[PDB]
């Protein structure tokens, strides 16, 4: 049981890893910084689109 | 004779008046074309996807 809670502990190290350091171009992802972001996809202003990530 | 002069002068006042309509509004047309660009620009940075550096 140590073994696998060792190895589990690794796996969750890897877990924050992975939601603290995914980026694109270095505007981070997956920590929760990245709220609520309006997507323009109109020619014209006020046609965006929001996208979340949690 | 002094109506066909002042025709004449008048045709050659009616030239000079186009010609600075049409300096004037090609320098219009260039200020149109740097609008549109700028136009473009601002909608681009509307985008969610930039971060503060684009």
């Amino acid at each position: 049981r140590v073994a696998i809670q060792e190895e589990i502990t690794a796996l969750n190290d890897e877990l924050n890893r992975i939601a603290e350091t995914t980026s694109f171009g270095g505007n981070k992802l997956l920590n929760g910084t990245f709220s609520t972001k309006s997507f323009q996809i109109g020619a014209d202003n006020g046609e965006a689109v929001m996208l979340t990530l949690k | 004779n002094v109506q066909s002069r002042g025709l004449d002068v008048a045709v050659r006042n009616a030239n000079d008046g186009i010609s600075i309509a049409q300096t004037a509004e090609g320098a219009m047309n260039e200020t149109t074309n740097i609008l549109q660009r700028m136009r473009d620009l601002s909608l681009q940075s509307a985008n969610g996807s930039n971060s503060k550096s684009e």
